[PDB]
RNA sequence: GGGCACCACC
RNA sequence: ACGAGACUCUGGCAUGCUAACUAGUUACGCGACCCCCGAGCGGUCGGCGUCCCCCAACUUCUUAGAGGGACAAGUGGCGUU
């Protein structure tokens, strides 16, 4: 199984909330940003967090996600609505 | 186009070298060759009665490939598995008095000499003889 | 005549064979002995496979000498094959064009991937309570 | 002649273990915490860590002057190579050995088990620990033995962080009707310095920094300096 | 001018490498010739025992392990400078031996 | 270049007459090798052993019983001698004989058991092609093994006789008898 | 009135093509860096089957190769990687002649001087270092170069005072004076991190771009904001035509050409025919280069391919 | 009535 | 919140870094033997020099430190998508 524990998911969601501008669809750039901003004492945990951040960014680009909400996204939806 | 020992097949080389040593007739053979077995893990005496020449040829070839071997090294080379009744098998070494006499007999032919560090090695005459035998083996293999 | 040579290694479970390949006429030897004198001769074709697949023409400009150590007989043979193949590929990469290297690599990889990529399998540790890694001692009731 | 490195290291470990056991038995009453041996070709120095150094030193330094004697007599290395020092522990509440000894001597004086255990737990928590656990096992009341457990705060059990985040101590106390056993576990706090806690954090604790305020750009401005 | 060998033996690698780096830096600050540090193969002592103090239960075993690490440094220099650089080197847990070959 | 097993048996002329088993017998051009010894990882994933050449599968299945485990060089030698004997006896490519023997030996309908430890009752079911190949190889190896035991006759000769009889379809072989009995029981369990 | 038509494709890499370098001395060879830790020298045949084939692979980098640049005489090559080291290769034998060490993070950009005597490098260490040929870091800048990563550093090929221009992820474009290495100009116009900065052959105009998608043109000699051209999603590469007075921007799916005199789009380059693959994102355009002839554009993509676009005049 | 396990089976 | 995961040791990759006569490779000298029909820029050598006055370079192979590397990341399906 490859289910992610709540630690990785919570860290990824908080990182996406705080630093949505700096992230993208590239795993390696994401894993380079994560060590810059966050303190992960493990390399495998940092890789897991970056790999979930990339998946979540792709899902956000496709459409709204049930969880986190970006300030820019909220302001844009205000103009949409 | 010079043949060396490593070029030819080793088993045919041993056979030819043993035949050469037997035909030379200057090798010294112990009196008890017909009443002894070659190790304590063997059950019977060797089938070939002219086994001393074969063992001498094998010893000379080994000293050619890896020089400086003593009696203990030769004893370890020819050791094998020992089955002991209803107990598990174990590694067992050869007889020292056969290896020592083979080395002494080869030294009597001026083919083996004492090594400075310890043990025995080959003389230039022994190396020349082995290379000639290898050339003969290669020629016989190619012609037929 | 510049001195151009490459040393490349190949591996099996514990066996390692290092092949030195330089400019030459077509000599290929293992521990000083010819390829046809390596034992066991049951697996001789496994040792001649790269030459048969590529032909003597591609080996006709290089001399290759292999030194083997460790493992068993079969592992050493499988290490020698990989060392020969990788040494030839690395020589062609440096001192010939990239197209020839691509051709040789494709031909070798199609036949068998272990000619260029090593096998990671190694022995597993024994665990107490049984003869080996997985097997356990015979249990009894009553 | 000389001995091999394996034997040398095993001998050093055995010497340290025996020295620690002897010092424990001798100075349990004084809140003995630990021993630290620093080997120098000139002299081998021994630092004794205990809650109070006045009892270890004795009057005019008699008692310590006795100890450095018997050590020299015991292990046999020459005179003048021995020198003992007493240093008080930085924080006595974060040491499980000292707390186990304190609980043992409170019980030995006749205090109630529950009161002493709760007092030790409160002192440990007030010292700044993440959490603590105290287990007392034996014939607390009656012929049937039982076990009392007092826990507070956080506590980790499995993994590698237990090695450097948890301090454990096991002690025995002989009361009129038999032996009671004391177990004390203390979970150290995270300290960036290595003074009163582990330097490295827990593996699964991720601290994401809060982004700084950025001025929204409106018009392209070129500044030359 | 002597060929002097420094052998460092330790149980943990962090302190051992710190001491080796300190010695190398100190020596090279005096414009000396240093070889190494060359690392010997690590030694692993193993003791396998039964957990139970008695002979009851499942046969479970503890596998205790100790690791010993060894470094070598070569210096072409007189004795006095070597002792100068060595005096600082005293570290808890590292055994330093200086010999003149 | 042309790749021939053991240097003398070609694979271009061999053809498989069963459409169902074409995808599970590997004897053709991309599966042509010099020796039945590759040290490959075919058991790592399901269905991957259908890509293993069939001669190597016979070699793997010939390393029984426990007194012969892991002795794959002796097994390769046995297969080589058996192929030589088959070519001498029949006069055709022994690879074709092996393919025909495997085609004929594989059971087509089996019976699955529903058994309370003593009594057993069964129902007829179909057999997948991969299991057909597996069971054919197992039957051939078992027949040769039982023929060679306590008899002055080389294991290679017994293997050659078993393969020739199975390819011929004759009932003198162990595999044909076993297949016939399994299919008879399956027919009676319909 | 010119149409750019796709001529061919070069396939030798196994990763994203990151940079493309050309040289006027040897029109028949190209140099491409990639994410497979290899720099491929392409020999151009202009044949039927293949427009070009790989000739030699330069492999000494343990990590990704970010930037590659050829020397003036087209005999040596320079490269930066994510392993924190710079490499100087001899193109004749394909062997590393020099190694530059001193960066503690990934080296994102590297640039040669106009005389091939000065080397500059920007790192994720928020540091700009200046080296010589021998490999000695002559001057490092910790004078508040950038609060974030340094994306691109370039030299100005102008007869006037030598200038180095850099862009940061801190949304700033900084201009430094050579031979004294002091901060001369700051440009604050972008909304988001910057990726590339380029200099016109005259040495007067510079172009900056990033995530915001607007290519901003600034004046180098005077130090003022000149123009802003809107583009696609993210600006990956910006290049100037040596002889045509054009600006070519590399957007993700497509490539845009702007005429700086008319501020009008000249052409947009993109192609995909398969309808099934429309769900997946088209490969991004990472790198961009002009041949010194001036008629062929080389664009490196995420698809591990290098595409050549030929100008057709009408 | 479900879930799991070669210290269960196939 | 504990447990599970995370964590520690271990096994696989690095012709990239660090550096080694208590590890080696290659090359060059000396020597032994073979081929005088091809005697050679020839073959074999676990035979001796090449660090220690001066007489070779270099870590592929061996050791062990620091770092990289894998995250279900890419594509196609099936899923509440
Ligand atoms: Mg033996
Ligand atoms: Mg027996
Ligand atoms: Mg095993
Ligand atoms: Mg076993
Ligand atoms: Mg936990
Ligand atoms: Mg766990
Ligand atoms: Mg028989
Ligand atoms: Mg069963
Ligand atoms: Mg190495």
């Amino acid at each position: 199984g490859r289910v992610r524990t709540k630690t990785v998911k919570k860290a990824a969601r908080v990182i996406i909330e705080k630093y949505y501008t700096r992230l993208g669809n590239d795993f390696h750039t994401n894993k380079r940003v994560c060590e810059e901003i966050a303190i992960i004492p493990s390399k495998k945990l940092r890789n897991k967090i970056a790999g979930y951040v990339t998946h979540l960014m792709k899902r956000i680009q496709r459409g709204p996600v049930r969880g986190i909400s970006i300030k820019l996204q909220e302001e844009e939806r205000e103009r949409r609505d | 186009p010079g043949v060396t020992v490593k070029d030819v097949n080793q088993q045919e080389f041993v056979r030819a070298l043993a035949a050469f040593l037997k035909k030379s007739g200057k090798l010294k053979v112990p009196e008890w060759v017909d009443t002894v077995k070659l190790a304590k893990h063997k059950e019977l005496a060797p089938y070939d009665e002219n086994w001393f020449y074969t063992r001498a040829a094998s010893t000379a070839r080994h000293l050619y490939l890896r020089g400086g071997a003593g009696v203990g090294s030769m004893t370890k080379i020819y050791g094998g598995r020992q089955r002991n009744g209803v107990m598990p098998s174990h590694f067992s070494r050869g007889s020292k008095s056969v290896a020592r006499r083979v080395l002494q007999a080869l030294e009597g032919l001026k083919m083996v000499e004492k090594d400075q560090d310890g043990g025995r090695k080959l003389t230039p005459q022994g190396q020349r003889d082995l290379d000639r035998i290898a050339g003969q083996v290669a020629a016989a293999n190619k012609k037929h | 005549g510049p001195l151009q040579s490459v040393q490349v290694f190949g591996r099996k479970k514990t066996a390692t064979a290092v092949a030195h390949c330089k400019r030459g006429n077509g000599l290929i030897k293992v521990n000083g002995r010819p390829l046809e004198m390596i034992e066991p001769r049951t697996l001789q074709y496994k040792l001649l496979e790269p030459v048969l697949l590529l032909g003597k023409e591609r080996f006709a400009g290089v001399d290759i000498r292999v030194r083997v150590k460790g493992g068993g007989h079969v592992a050493q043979i499988y290490a020698i094959r990989q060392s020969i193949s990788k040494a030839l590929v690395a020589y062609y990469q440096k001192y010939v064009d990239e197209a020839s290297k691509k051709e040789i690599k494709d031909i070798l990889i199609q036949y068998d991937r272990t000619l260029l990529v090593a096998d990671p399998r190694r022995c597993e540790s024994k665990k107490f309570g049984g003869p080996g890694a997985r097997a356990r001692y015979q249990k009894s009731y009553r | 002649v000389q001995i091999s490195k394996k034997r040398k290291f095993v001998a050093d470990g055995i010497f340290k273990a025996e020295l620690n056991e002897f010092l424990t038995r001798e100075l349990a009453e004084d809140g003995y915490s630990g021993v630290e041996v620093r080997v120098t070709p000139t002299r081998t120095e021994i630092i004794i860590l205990a809650t109070r150094t006045q009892n270890v030193l004795g009057e005019k330094g008699r008692r310590i002057r006795e100890l450095t004697a018997v050590v020299q007599k015991r292990f046999g290395f020459p005179e003048g190579s021995v020198e003992l020092y007493a240093e008080k522990v930085a924080t006595r509440g974060l040491c499980a050995i000292a707390q186990a000894e304190s609980l043992r001597y409170k019980l030995l004086g006749g205090l109630a088990v529950r009161r002493a255990c709760y007092g030790v737990l409160r002192f440990i928590m007030e010292s700044g620990a993440k959490g603590c656990e105290v287990v007392v096992s034996g014939k607390l009341r009656g012929q049937r033995a039982k076990s009392m457990k007092f826990v507070d705060g956080l506590m980790i059990h499995s993994g590698d962080p237990v090695n450097y985040y948890v301090d454990t101590a096991v002690r025995h106390v002989l009361l009129r009707q038999g032996v009671l056993g004391i177990k004390v576990k203390i979970m150290l706090p995270w300290d960036p310095t290595g003074k009163i806690g582990p330097k490295k954090p827990l593996p699964d604790h991720v601290s994401i920094v809060e982004p700084k305020d950025e001025i929204l750009p409106t018009t392209p401005i070129s500044e030359q300096k | 001018i002597h060929r002097i060998r420094i052998t460092l033996t330790s149980r943990n690698v962090k302190s051992l490498e710190k001491v080796c780096a300190d010695l190398i830096r100190g020596a090279k600050e005096k414009n000396l010739k240093v070889k190494g540090p060359v690392r010997m193969p690590t030694k692993t002592l193993r003791i396998t025992t039964r957990k139970t103090p008695c002979g009851e239960g499942s046969k479970t075993w503890d596998r205790f392990q100790m690791r010993i690490h060894k470094r070598l440094i070569d210096l072409h220099s007189p004795s006095e400078i070597v002792k100068q650089i060595t005096s600082i080197s005293i570290e808890p847990g590292v055994e330093v031996e200086v010999t003149i070959a | 270049p042309d790749i021939k097993l053991f240097g003398k048996w070609s694979t271009d002329d061999v053809q498989i007459n069963d459409i169902s088993l074409q995808d599970y017998i590997a004897v053709k051009e991309k599966y042509a090798k010099y020796l039945p010894h590759s040290a490959g990882r075919y058991a790592a994933k399901r269905f991957r052993k259908a890509q293993c050449p069939i001669v190597e599968r016979l070699t793997n299945s010939m390393m029984m019983h426990g007194r012969n485990n892991g002795k794959k060089l002796m097994t390769v030698r046995i297969v080589k001698h058996a192929f030589e004997i088959i070519h001498l006896l029949t006069g055709e490519n022994p690879l074709q004989v092996l393919v025909n023997a495997i085609i004929n030996s594989g059971p087509r309908e089996d019976s699955t058991r529903i058994g309370r430890a003593g009594t057993v009752r069964r129902q007829a079911v179909d057999v997948s092609p991969l299991r057909r190949v597996n069971q054919a190889i197992w039957l051939l190896c078992t027949g040769a093994r039982e023929a060679a035991f306590r008899n002055i006759k080389t294991i290679a000769e017994c293997l050659a006789d078993e393969l020739i009889n199975a390819a011929k379809g004759s009932s003198n072989s162990y595999a044909i008898k076993k297949k016939d009995e399994l299919e008879r029981v399956a027919k009676s369990n319909r | 009135t010119e149409q750019m038509t796709l001529r061919g494709t070069l396939k030798g890499h196994n990763g994203w093509v990151t940079q493309i370098a050309t040289t006027p001395q040897f029109p028949d060879m190209i140099l491409s860096a990639s994410r497979d830790k290899t720099i491929i020298m392409w020999k151009l045949t202009r044949d039927e089957t293949n427009y070009g084939i790989p000739q030699r692979a330069l492999r000494g980098h343990s990590h990704f190769v970010s930037d590659v640049v050829i020397s003036s005489d087209g005999q040596f090559a320079l490269s930066g990687s994510w392993d924190g080291t710079l490499r100087l290769w001899d193109l004749t034998t394909g062997t590393t002649t020099r190694r530059f060490v001193g960066h503690t993070k990934d080296v994102l950009s590297v640039a040669f001087s106009s005389d091939n005597r000065q080397i500059v490098s920007g790192s994720r260490d928020k540091t700009i270092k200046l080296w010589n040929t021998l490999g000695v870091c002559k001057y490092t800048v910790q004078d508040e170069s950038h609060s974030e990563w340094v994306s691109c550093v370039r030299f100005s090929p102008n007869s006037s005072n030598p200038i180095i221009v850099s862009c940061g992820w801190d949304k700033l474009v900084k201009v430094w004076n050579l031979a004294n290495c002091k901060l001369k100009t700051n440009h604050i116009g972008h909304t988001g991190y910057l990726n590339t900065v380029t200099v016109s052959p005259d040495g007067s105009l510079c172009a900056s771009g990033g995530k915001d998608g607007q290519a901003m043109l600034w004046d180098l000699n005077e130090g003022k904001h000149l123009y802003t051209l809107d583009g696609g999603d993210i600006i990956n590469a910006l290049c100037f035509s040596p002889n045509r007075y054009w600006l070519c921007a590399a957007t993700g799916p497509s490539i845009k050409i702007w005429d700086l005199e008319g501020k009008i789009i000249v052409d947009e380059l993109k192609q995909e025919v398969i309808s099934t693959s429309s769900k997946a994102e088209p490969p991004q355009c990472t790198s961009l280069a002009w041949s010194a002839d001036g008629q062929t554009l080389f664009a490196g993509y995420t698809d591990n391919l290098v595409r050549v676009w030929q100008v057709t005049i009408g």
